[PDB]
């Protein structure tokens, strides 16, 4: 399964979850930015690695960071 | 579905794609990234590898040796090397019909047969090897030498005799003794080998095992080297009339230096080779004290890395010994890039200055072995610049490297990648300028008007040899100039050599050979452009800041930040590659078309029609191919069918390349959906599943498979069209 | 084909042992392999 | 544990040893892959199998050594010592499977059984006779065979 | 989880749904209420009716259930957002899946854990060289 | 001289040494 990391420059501007396809983010509580939120990614086993929420990051360079990893039947996105 | 292949890797072994089975494949020599690697194994299990490579090149050897012994015609073409054909193999083929049988029985042969283009009769003859005999005890002995490696590995794989990393990391043992004993005591053996048995063998006197021991070879024995005087082994050198294999016109010298090209054989003095061997073998003989090991005396490569400090470079070189010593990569990218060097050396040194009895006659063999050596050379520079790459990514360390050259470099990288960037576009423009200008101006009728460069300096450098042809009378050219009026016993045979139009040694220069220079420099600025900027940027960009986390190789970053398609330093490898390939292909164009126009003794074809495009397209490239075109016909079949075949074939496989580097995956993918869709849905074939999930291609792997075919048709293409147009020319 | 070389015999059977035999053979023990379920 | 024979199954007081002829990882690869031993195969098959190559290299010893080896006759002689000694071979599996297998039915290979011995028999039987026959119609036709890999026919 | 209820959509068939995937490893269910009988379009090609009331329906993949959860609650005047998507297994066993915890991922909700968070800056990575033969990478470390 | 029949039998013999110690090494690197 692919690696998906959060960094601390989140602004939690929560593009990253509504860019997913498949669910592996969640916009959890913190108290590093204004908008006390940070983007979690407890589903990564359903994680295809499109890349989606990286292009929705605003930061300079990502707050997320998807890094392909084992390919599975649910990463390849295979239907059979 | 648990799956043990590949065992080194649980990530790909769990894939449940056909994928598992191509990574497996592609990622098991990468040792440093298996399940639970060390160091040390990893250095272990590389001494083995090591030791089963050249058990493979042993045996390799054996089986070049061993089928020009058994059905070659090695004692045959001994007899009239001029005129027959020498032979690699029997061909047994039941494809073959009555045609190709006839066609390729040829040779003086009874049986179809191959004509051997790898120069190995004229290298096993100016050894002293003259029978089938000789040759298949040297294939068994390499039989045997291939058995003692492999053991040799196998041994150092068991718990006792698996050396430390301390041993495999002590680096000025390793460089004494390789300098010592593995450069320096092997160029004395070879200096004793040709003093005793090349030397004597080709004036009519058989030297072998059985007799090596009671036949001096040197009337006077080993006192004349023991007390003082050594001229005596200069003694009476080959006559210019020696007739080689034979006493006529022979000598008793062992060691000389006269020279020039033995006028029979046309290839360097036999004696002058001897002597060289054993020169540099009393050199690197010498370089192998430099370091010290067990006893207080010699270097520390250490202390004099970071004693080459200074004033304008910062930390100098400090700290690079065990940057060096800790990077397999750093130190496989040093090795292929000298090698590299080395073997366009020997491509460049072997066609102007033959060793070999009567190889400088054999055209075909002479392009082919140019050829061969600078496709292997590039493909060294390739993986040179590659690893350096890979060092970057995987073994760089910042901190100890701190202000020292190597970080000096990466400071800079926007400097020297966009200055490597404008010599390019130099080049580039201005060449292709030259050439379309000739292009066009011999098109419309004028052909007066073109722009036709002098290569004066090249000229001027040849001067400096003796090459009185240009007129410019310095150096060596001048006889009123010092370094003419020096003594030197070599003058005279080099100057009979240098301004004779009869051989390759330094071939006379006009404009196209300038033109084509300028080519080259561009091809070889582009290549290293390409692998320099993939290198700098491995570790990271403004596009991607993170690259080093990420690997030496991956697909891509997404269609995110603009699109980064080919980010990554393994494409930047990838995309090197054609260059390196057209430059090779310039390159060797260049040496062909001028020595066909040189063995044909028509050297104005290439000076006036390489000056523009079409002479390339029309006198080089289309004329050429008539014979191999003509391989087989409507009307019959002759010995160059085989190279048309291939012709063609290097044509499909470069083809079916492309086909892998334009369609990306997903196309493919889906479409493998619909074929999966298929199967599970047709009767009868139902009752069979696949045990892996097919899936397209992946991303990095189409640009490597395609890159593969590219290669391949490129060189069987290149290699067809070369020999058999040589072979039908001269052949 | 014929061979007037020693032992012409040889590439009789050698060709499709090396063709033939060989190919199948080592490609079916990798087949095997490749595909075994044991552990990993 | 530089020594290299020890316990069989790690049980000292079994009648055997474990050896690099009797229990080492190429003796268990081979042995418990020949059709004998191969896992999941049925009788039939493992049967078909042994009769195969036992018939096709039972042809040999009479085709160059038998009374016909001087007869115009040779090969189907071999063919007919071949094809008899497999029916001799196939009463004698067959008697044995009737006589070991009389009572109850272990469960643990279906080899091992009646039903099982029988069909591993006529498996047998007919790559016996299979094999001897396409040894013998090799040998007949050894002129097309040579044309063949000589490419006398293109 | 206990037992999934809901009319199938109103469709004729197509080959782009379930394959044997469906039976021997996985396969994914969707269920929605809609205050009308209306045409949607399948992920796997096609339209599809869907019933007034509750509806289940079965795709081969997550990202299927997830594309057309997008379509529910983005292209219908009134918005279709009490969808529910699990995961079935060919022993029966149904696995809830979105929303996790009945809130949409889009939006804090109290109780979640952080997961796969850093503390640290994307360029304060390790050195890869100072983690090599070891078994991670500068980001899971 | 040509070779002969038993040089090329004979070396064939000789060859089967550097398969074993090939199978050998092939073996223990696959540890
Ligand atoms: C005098 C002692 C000695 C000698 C004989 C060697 C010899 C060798 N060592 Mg070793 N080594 C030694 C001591 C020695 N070692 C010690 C003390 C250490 C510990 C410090 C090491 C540790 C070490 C390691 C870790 C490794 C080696 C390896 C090798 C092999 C290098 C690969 C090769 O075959 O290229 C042979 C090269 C030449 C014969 C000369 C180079 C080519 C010249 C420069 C250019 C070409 C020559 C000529 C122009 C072309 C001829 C063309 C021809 C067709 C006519 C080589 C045979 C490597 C190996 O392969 O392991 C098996 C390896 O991994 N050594
Ligand atoms: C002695 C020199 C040497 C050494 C030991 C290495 C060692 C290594 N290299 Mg390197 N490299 C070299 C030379 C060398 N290379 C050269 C010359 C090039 C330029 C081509 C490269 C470019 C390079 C790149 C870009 C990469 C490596 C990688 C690697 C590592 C993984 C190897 C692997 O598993 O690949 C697997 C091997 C293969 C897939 C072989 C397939 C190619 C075959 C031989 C060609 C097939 C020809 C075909 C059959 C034609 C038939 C003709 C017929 C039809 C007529 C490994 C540590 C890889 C790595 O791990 O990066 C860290 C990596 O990506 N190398
Ligand atoms: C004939 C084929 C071809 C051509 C012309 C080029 C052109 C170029 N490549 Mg490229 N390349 C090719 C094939 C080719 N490539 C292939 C097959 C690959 C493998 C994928 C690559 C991969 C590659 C890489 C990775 C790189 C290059 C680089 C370069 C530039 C090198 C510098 C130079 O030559 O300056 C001069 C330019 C030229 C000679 C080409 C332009 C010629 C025109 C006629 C100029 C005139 C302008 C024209 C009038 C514009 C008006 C058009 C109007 C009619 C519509 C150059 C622009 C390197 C680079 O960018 O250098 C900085 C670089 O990094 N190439
Ligand atoms: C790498 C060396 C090499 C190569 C390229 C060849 C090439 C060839 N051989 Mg030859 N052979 C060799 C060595 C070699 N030989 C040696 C040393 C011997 C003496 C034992 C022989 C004895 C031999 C016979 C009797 C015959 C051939 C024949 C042939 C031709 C068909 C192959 C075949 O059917 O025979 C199979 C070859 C063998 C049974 C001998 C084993 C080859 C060596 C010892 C092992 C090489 C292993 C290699 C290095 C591993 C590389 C793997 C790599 C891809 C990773 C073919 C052109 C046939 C022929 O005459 O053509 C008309 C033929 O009948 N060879
Ligand atoms: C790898 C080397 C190789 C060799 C040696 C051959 C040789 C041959 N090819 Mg082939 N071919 C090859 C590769 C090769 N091919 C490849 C790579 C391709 C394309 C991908 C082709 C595609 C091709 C085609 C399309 C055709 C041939 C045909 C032929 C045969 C023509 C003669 C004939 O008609 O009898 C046929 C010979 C046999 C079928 C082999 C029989 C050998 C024995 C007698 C079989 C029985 C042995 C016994 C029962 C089992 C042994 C037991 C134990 C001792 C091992 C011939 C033997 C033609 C053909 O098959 O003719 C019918 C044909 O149509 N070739
Ligand atoms: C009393 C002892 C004895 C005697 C005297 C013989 C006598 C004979 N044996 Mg036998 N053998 C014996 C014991 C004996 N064997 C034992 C103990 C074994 C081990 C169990 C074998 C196993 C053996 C095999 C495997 C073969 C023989 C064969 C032969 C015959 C070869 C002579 C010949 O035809 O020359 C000329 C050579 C030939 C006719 C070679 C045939 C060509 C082959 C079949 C090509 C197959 C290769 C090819 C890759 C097949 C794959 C195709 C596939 C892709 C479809 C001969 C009559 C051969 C035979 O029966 O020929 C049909 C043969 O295949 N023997
Ligand atoms: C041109 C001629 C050149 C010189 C002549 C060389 C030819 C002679 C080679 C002799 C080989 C004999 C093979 C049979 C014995 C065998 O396999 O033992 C294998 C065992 C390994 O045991 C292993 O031991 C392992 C455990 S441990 O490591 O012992 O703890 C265990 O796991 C494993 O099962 C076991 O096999 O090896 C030994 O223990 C000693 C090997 C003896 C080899 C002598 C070689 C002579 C040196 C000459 C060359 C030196 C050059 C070096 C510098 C360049
Ligand atoms: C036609 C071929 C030439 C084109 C090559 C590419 C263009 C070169 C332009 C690069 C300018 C470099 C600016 C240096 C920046 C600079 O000044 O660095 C600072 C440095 C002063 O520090 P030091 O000399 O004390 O450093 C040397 C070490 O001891 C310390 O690390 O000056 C030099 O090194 C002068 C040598 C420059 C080397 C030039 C590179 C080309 C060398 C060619 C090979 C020389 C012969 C080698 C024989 C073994
Ligand atoms: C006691 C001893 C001495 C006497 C030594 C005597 C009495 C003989 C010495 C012989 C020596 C020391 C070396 C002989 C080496 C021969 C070698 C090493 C052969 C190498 C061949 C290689 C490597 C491969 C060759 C190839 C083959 C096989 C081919 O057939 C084709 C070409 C090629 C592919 C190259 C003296 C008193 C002097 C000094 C004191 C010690
Ligand atoms: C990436 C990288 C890298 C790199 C790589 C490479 C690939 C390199 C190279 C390079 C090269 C490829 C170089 C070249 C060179 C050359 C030279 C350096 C030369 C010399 C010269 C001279 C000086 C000569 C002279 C003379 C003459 C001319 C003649 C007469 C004689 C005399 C001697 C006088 C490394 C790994 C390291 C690190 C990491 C990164
Ligand atoms: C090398 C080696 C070895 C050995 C081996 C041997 C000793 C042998 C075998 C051989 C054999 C022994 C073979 C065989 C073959 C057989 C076959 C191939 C068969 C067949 C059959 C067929 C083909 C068919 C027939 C038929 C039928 C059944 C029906 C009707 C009639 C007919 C005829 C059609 C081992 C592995 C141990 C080890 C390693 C090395
Ligand atoms: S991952 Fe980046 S873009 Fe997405 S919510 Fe977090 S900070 Fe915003
Ligand atoms: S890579 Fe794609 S599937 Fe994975 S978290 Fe990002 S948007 Fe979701
Ligand atoms: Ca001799
Ligand atoms: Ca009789
Ligand atoms: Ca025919
Ligand atoms: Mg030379």
């Amino acid at each position: 399964s692919h690696s998906v990391k959060i960094y601390d420059t989140c602004i939690g501007c929560t593009q990253c979850v509504r860019a997913c396809p498949l669910d592996v983010l969640e916009m959890v509580p913190w108290d590093g930015c204004k908008a006390a939120q940070i983007a979690s990614s407890p589903r990564t086993e359903d994680c295809v690695g499109c890349k989606r929420c990286e292009t929705a990051c605003p930061t300079d360079f990502l707050s997320i960071r998807v890094y392909l990893g084992a390919e599975t039947t649910r990463s390849m996105g295979l239907a059979y | 579905m648990a799956t043990k292949f590949p065992k080194f890797s649980q990530d790909l072994a769990q894939d449940p794609t056909t994928r598992r089975i191509w990574y497996g494949i592609a990622t098991a020599h990468d040792f440093e990234t298996h399940d639970g690697m060390t160091e040390e194994n990893l250095y272990q299990k590389i001494f083995a590898s090591h030791f089963g490579h050249i058990a493979i090149i042993f045996l390799w050897t054996s089986g070049t040796l061993f089928h020009v012994a058994w059905q070659g015609n090695f004692e045959q073409w001994i007899k009239d090397p001029l005129n027959i054909r020498p032979i690699a193999h029997a061909i047994w083929d039941p494809h073959f019909g009555e045609g190709a049988v006839n066609a390729f029985t040829q040779a003086g042969a009874s049986n179809p047969v191959n004509i051997a283009y790898s120069g190995v009769y004229h290298w096993f003859y100016t050894i002293g090897m003259t029978t089938n005999q000789e040759l298949y005890s040297g294939a068994v002995f390499l039989l045997v030498l291939a058995s003692l490696f492999l053991f040799a590995g196998w041994l150092h794989l068991q718990p006792k005799f698996r050396p430390s990393l301390a041993w495999f990391k002590n680096a000025e043992s390793r460089l004494n003794h390789h300098l010592a004993g593995l450069f320096g005591v092997s160029s004395l053996a070879w200096a004793g080998h040709l003093v005793h048995v090349a030397i004597p063998e080709a004036r009519g006197q058989h030297v072998g095992w059985d007799n090596f021991l009671s036949t001096p070879p040197h009337p006077a024995g080993l006192m004349p080297f023991f007390t003082g005087n050594w001229g005596v082994y200069a003694a009476d050198p080959d006559t210019a009339g020696h007739i080689f294999g034979t006493s006529e016109g022979a000598g008793t010298a062992i060691l000389t230096f006269l020279g020039g090209f033995h006028p029979q054989t046309e290839s360097l003095w036999l004696t002058d080779i001897a002597h060289h061997h054993l020169a540099i073998a009393v050199i690197f003989i010498i370089a192998g004290h430099m370091y010290r090991t067990n006893w207080g005396i010699g270097h520390s490569i250490k202390e004099i890395l970071n004693a080459h400090k200074g004033p304008l470079t910062g930390a100098g070189h400090t700290n690079l010994y065990d940057t060096i010593n800790n990077s397999l990569h750093f130190q496989l990218g040093l090795a292929l890039a000298s090698l590299g060097v080395i073997t366009s050396l020997v491509a460049q040194h072997m066609y102007s200055l033959p060793s070999y009895a009567f190889i400088a006659q054999d055209h075909t063999t002479q392009a082919a072995l140019y050829t061969h050596h600078q496709y292997i050379a590039g493909f060294l520079m390739v993986g040179a610049f590659a690893h350096g790459a890979i060092f970057f990514v995987r073994d760089y360390d910042p901190v100890a490297n701190k202000d020292n050259v190597l970080a000096r470099m990466l400071e800079h990288k926007e400097a020297l990648i966009s200055h490597l960037s404008w010599v390019s576009l130099f080049l580039g423009f201005h060449t292709l300028g030259l050439y379309v200008h000739n292009d066009v101006v011999v098109a419309f009728g004028t052909p007066e008007k073109q722009i036709l460069i002098e290569p004066v300096f090249a000229q001027w450098i040849q001067a400096t040899s003796g090459k009185a042809l240009y007129g410019f009378d310095v150096l060596l050219s001048n006889p009123d100039s010092i370094a003419s009026t020096t003594g030197a016993a070599w003058l005279p045979g080099w100057l009979d050599a240098i301004n004779s139009g009869t051989n390759s040694l330094f071939l006379t220069i006009g404009p196209g050979d300038f033109l084509v220079h300028h080519a080259i420099a561009l091809g070889l600025h582009t290549t290293a452009l390409i692998l320099i900027k993939g290198a700098l940027d491995a570790r990271g960009s403004k596009l991607m800041p993170d690259k080093k986390d990420f690997g030496y190789s991956f697909p891509c970053d997404g269609p995110g930040r603009g699109g980064t398609c080919d980010i990554s330093a393994w494409d930047a490898f990838y995309l090197a590659m054609f260059w390196m390939l057209n430059t090779l292909g310039w390159l060797t164009f260049y040496w062909h078309w001028k020595h066909l126009g040189v063995w044909s003794g028509n050297v104005a074809q290439f000076n006036e029609n390489s000056t523009y495009l079409m002479g390339w397209f029309r006198d080089y490239l289309w004329a050429n191919s008539a014979q191999l075109i003509n391989g087989y016909n409507p009307y019959g079949v002759n010995n160059l069918s085989v190279w048309a075949w291939m012709f063609l074939f290097g044509h499909l496989v470069w083809a079916t390349g492309f086909m892998f580097l334009i369609s990306w995956r997903g196309y493919w993918q889906e479409l493998i959906e619909t074929i999966v869709w298929a199967h599970e849905r047709t009767p009868l074939a139902n009752l069979v599943r696949w045990k892996d999930k097919p899936v397209a291609l992946s991303i990095v792997q189409a640009r490597l498979v395609g890159l593969a075919h590219f290669t391949v048709g490129y060189v069987l293409t290149y290699a067809a069209f070369l020999i058999a147009s040589t072979a039908g020319k001269f052949g | 084909m014929d061979g007037s070389y020693a032992a012409s015999y040889l590439p009789w059977i050698l060709i499709p042992m090396v063709g033939w035999l060989f190919p199948a053979v080592t490609m079916g023990l990798l087949f095997i392999h490749i595909e075994s379920e044991g552990e990993g | 544990s530089n020594q290299v024979v020890q316990a069989y199954n790690g049980d000292p007081f079994v009648g055997h040893l474990s050896t690099p002829i009797s229990d080492s990882a190429f003796t268990r690869t081979f042995i418990g892959n020949l059709p004998a031993y191969r896992k999941g195969l049925s009788p039939i098959l493992r049967g078909l199998e042994v009769g195969m190559a036992h018939g096709y290299f039972l042809i040999g010893p009479w085709t160059l050594l038998g009374p016909l080896r001087d007869s115009e006759y040779q090969y189907i002689g071999g063919l007919i010592g071949a094809l008899a000694l497999i029916l001799v071979a196939t009463a004698a599996l067959s008697s044995y499977g009737l006589v070991t297998f009389q009572g109850e039915q272990g469960s643990g290979d279906t080899l091992q059984t009646a039903d099982g011995w029988s069909q591993f028999a006529a498996g047998f039987f007919v790559g016996g006779m299979g094999g001897a026959f396409v040894a013998y119609f090799l040998l007949e036709n050894l002129s097309v065979v040579d044309g063949i890999f000589r490419g006398l026919f293109n | 989880m206990t037992e999934l209820s809901g009319q199938p959509p109103k469709f004729g068939g197509s080959t782009g749904g379930l394959l044997s995937k469906a039976n021997r490893e996985e396969k994914y269910a969707i269920t929605w209420t809609s205050a009308s009988e209306q045409v949607f379009e399948m992920p796997t090609g096609g339209a599809a009716i869907m019933n007034e009331g509750e509806n289940l329906l079965y795709l081969a993949r997550k990202e299927q259930c997830l594309a057309l959860g997008t379509q529910l609650r983005t292209k219908f005047k009134p918005k279709i957002q009490d969808y529910k998507i699990y995961r079935v297994y060919p022993s029966g066993e149904v696995q809830y899946l979105h929303p996790a915890d009945g809130v949409f991922p889009e939006k804090v909700n109290e109780g979640r854990e952080a997961q796969g968070t850093k503390t640290r800056r994307i360029g304060q990575n390790p050195e890869p060289v100072t983690i090599k033969f070891s078994g991670k990478a500068p980001y899971e470390v | 001289m040509a070779l002969s029949d038993t040089q090329i039998l004979a070396a064939l013999v000789v060859a089967l040494l550097p398969a074993f110690l090939a199978f050998r090494l092939s073996t223990e690197l696959y540890k």
